[PDB]
């Protein structure tokens, strides 16, 4: 039902002010129920950052009250995340959730006395740097009798050369995901990112059905399709 | 025969009200009088006043006929609002319950949208209906429950109009419970119709009683 | 006033496990909690005192005696494998969420597979940008504890090396990819060029040249 989606810059520079933008569907964010914000650093757990009820009432973390301000926009069912002063412990995966409304006191229904995020948001990565960010490199991986294991075969995409994270690669435009494998990215000694998008798919269907691969890096604003074609 | 009604450790107001242990014997038909205890021990588990006490205390002593019945429906008449609210004052045999004749609406989707549900009293008979109004300690929890600060709740009858508004104040704690709600009543005549219009803190009621006072 | 987790914790397929959480502030709120499999967002698992969403199975369960919130995986399956994080809140001043510190669940039932190594030689379009850049691609092995070596014409090279760590597959499985960096007339120079895969005593070796 309640749908959320976060949007943001994706890279932000030290002492600077990250933005973000949690758009809201299926649900009313005037509405009593706190719509949150959940950080998690890279290789950390889960950290709470804030919440508003209604579209103006918020709660924050003592750990970054000095600098953290949640907005709500009723008009366009939206609330904003403002974080300043940032610096290299505040890049992580930032997510919007939905959390349940709750009583101060011991005098309401039981019901109100519970807290959970039920509805989360795809999460969007936040890398405070500092470094202007590049577009990625998309070469293709054609395969071949090496690549074949008698009926199985594989072919992918090379994501060379971007930063920062993440870049979603898909098939044919989601018309693919049986045998699908994004592998994670490695930060190489340069500074930059590299990931490659395998699918394993049999060897019958090579002269056949076509493969194209859907690479997307927001923060650079660049999505290249390129074709997958083995040559003699 | 004409023997009077037993309450045992019940007084009238948690016999009427529904009172989860004040649920036994009490469907009776009919009774001449009224034997309680000079000191009951469950009456209103959820602290509050109850609205012309003595004059319902009187109205209930003689009655030839005594039924109840479901007015408003839980599993029917509130959609957009959620009904299973139980508070722990109200605990019965280690679990918290509620009245069984109000119901305790509240928010659903941290929206509380204005209701509006009438009765007509097609019964031939006089129809004792009972409500209650809600009264947060705080705000917060005014606006965690009903979602406006500005509530109200409107009862209007052919013989009875009075509009409600809730008083957040935090009480002393009796119970656990730092609110109150203030239950009221009326005698809905044959033909009388009963209007309800609330955006919160309205206990609505389930079950009223259909009675007539006579030997 | 902090909520505390075990920061690991092992069970075998079928067998019970049960994730302990502890805080005073649990004394005020129900706990929740929230599963998270690597590269995906959390996914609600608890209402709080053994309340389910929909869609969750019934193996988990949960529950409370006092200051400790307890969430019990009975029969544990293989995509049960992730991190568990407890919630609620403050009983104090504004009330804020606290967050558990979080518990590694691992699965340990063993369908034990050999990698299946695939290594890409440079595209020619890349070979047109004065780059190159070997792919090995390794995929279905189970355990995730494996190593990676490269050759060039049988002598072994590790400058220009990056190799992933090992993560989860969606079949349950482990997934990790190795690169190796190098001019275009390193690749043309030499004869060919191997990607070595020791995976628990067993070394699987996967060789192309160009052509
Ligand atoms: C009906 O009346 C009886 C009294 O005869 C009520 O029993 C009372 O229940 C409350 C809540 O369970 C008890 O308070 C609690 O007692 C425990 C000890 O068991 C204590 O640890 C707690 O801190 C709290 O004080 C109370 O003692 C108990 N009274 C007696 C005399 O046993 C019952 O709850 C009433 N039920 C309804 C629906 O009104
Ligand atoms: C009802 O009141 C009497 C008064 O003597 C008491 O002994 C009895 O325990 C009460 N009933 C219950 C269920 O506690
Ligand atoms: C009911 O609530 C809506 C929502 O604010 C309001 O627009 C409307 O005028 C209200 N009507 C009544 C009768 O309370
Ligand atoms: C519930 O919402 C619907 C849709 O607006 C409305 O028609 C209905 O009257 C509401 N329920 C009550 C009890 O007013």
């Amino acid at each position: 039902q309640v749908q959320l989606q976060e949007s943001g810059p994706g890279l932000v520079k030290p002492s600077g002010t990250l933005s973000l933008t949690c758009a809201v569907s299926g649900g009313s964010i005037s509405s009593s129920q706190w719509w949150s914000w959940v950080r998690q650093p890279p290789g950390k757990g889960l950290e709470w950052i804030g919440e508003i009820s209604h579209g103006v009432y918020t709660n924050y973390n003592p750990s970054l009250k000095s600098r953290v301000t949640i907005s709500a926009d009723k008009s366009q069912n939206q609330f904003s995340l403002n974080l300043s002063s940032v610096t290299a412990a505040d890049t992580a995966v930032y997510y919007c959730a939905r959390a349940p409304p709750y009583c101060s006191s011991a005098s309401c229904p039981d019901d109100y006395y519970y807290f959970f995020l039920d509805v989360w948001g795809k999460g969007t990565t936040v890398t405070v740097s500092g470094a202007s960010t590049k577009g990625p490199s998309v070469f293709p991986l054609a395969p071949s009798s090496k690549s074949t294991s008698g009926g199985t075969a594989a072919l992918g995409c090379l994501v060379k050369d971007y930063f920062p994270e993440p870049v979603t690669v898909s098939w044919n435009s989601g018309a693919l995901t049986s045998g699908v494998h994004t592998f994670p990215a490695v930060l190489q000694s340069s500074g930059l990112y590299s990931l490659s998008s395998v699918v394993t798919v049999p060897s019958s269907s090579l002269g056949t059905q076509t493969y194209i691969c859907n690479v997307n890096h927001k923060p650079s604003n660049t999505k290249v399709d390129k074709r997958v074609e083995p040559k003699s | 025969a004409s023997a009077p009604l037993q309450l045992g450790n019940c007084s009238v107001a948690g016999w009427i009200l529904g009172n989860p242990e004040c649920e036994l014997l009490i469907s009776r038909e009919s009774w001449s009088y009224i034997v309680e205890k000079p000191n009951p021990e469950n009456g209103t588990c959820y602290p509050g006043h109850f609205a012309d006490y003595e004059e319902l205390r009187e109205q209930l002593s003689s009655v030839s006929s005594f039924e109840r019945f479901e007015i408003f429906p839980k599993e029917s008449s509130w959609p957009n609002h959620t009904t299973t609210g139980v508070s722990a004052s109200c605990s019965h045999n280690g679990e918290s319950s509620f009245y069984k004749n109000l119901l305790w609406l509240t928010g659903k989707n941290g929206l509380y949208p204005n209701l509006s549900k009438s009765y007509a009293n097609n019964k031939e008979k006089e129809v004792l209906v009972l409500w209650g109004v809600h009264h947060p300690p705080n705000i917060g929890d005014q606006r965690a429950l009903y979602h406006t600060e500005n509530a109200y709740v409107s009862v209007v009858s052919s013989h009875y109009s009075r509009k409600f508004t809730p008083e957040i104040a935090k009480r002393p704690k009796v119970r656990d419970q730092e609110g109150r709600i203030n239950y009221y009543w009326t005698l809905l005549e044959p033909g009388d119709t009963i209007i309800f219009e609330a955006n919160g803190n309205l206990i609505a009621p389930r079950y009223a009683f259909a009675l007539s006072r006579g030997f | 006033s902090e909520l505390t987790q075990d920061p690991a914790v092992s069970v075998a397929l079928g067998q019970t496990v049960r994730i302990t959480c502890q805080g005073d502030s649990l004394r005020g709120y129900y706990a929740s909690w929230h599963q998270q499999k690597p590269g995906q967002a959390p996914v609600l698992v608890i209402y709080g005192k053994n309340n389910r969403p929909s869609g969750i199975p019934d193996r988990f369960s949960g529950s409370r005696s006092g200051n400790t919130a307890s969430l019990t995986i009975t029969g544990a399956q293989a995509e049960d494998e992730a991190d568990y994080y407890c919630a609620s809140r403050d009983s104090s001043g504004n009330h804020p969420v606290v967050f558990g510190g979080g518990t590694k669940l691992t699965v340990l039932g063993q369908p034990k597979g050999a990698p299946s190594v695939t290594l890409f030689p440079p595209s020619s379009e890349e070979l047109q940008a004065n780059k190159a850049t070997l792919v090995c691609l390794i995929s279905d092995f189970y355990p995730g504890a494996v190593t990676v070596a490269w050759k060039a014409d049988s002598s072994p090279v590790k400058a220009g090396v990056e190799t992933t760590t090992p993560s989860k597959q969606s079949n349950n499985k482990y997934a990790a990819s190795s690169y190796l960096s190098l001019t275009p007339e390193q690749w043309k120079s030499h004869r060919s060029y191997s990607c070595q895969v020791t995976h628990e005593g067993s070394t699987v070796e996967k060789t192309v040249a160009p052509t």
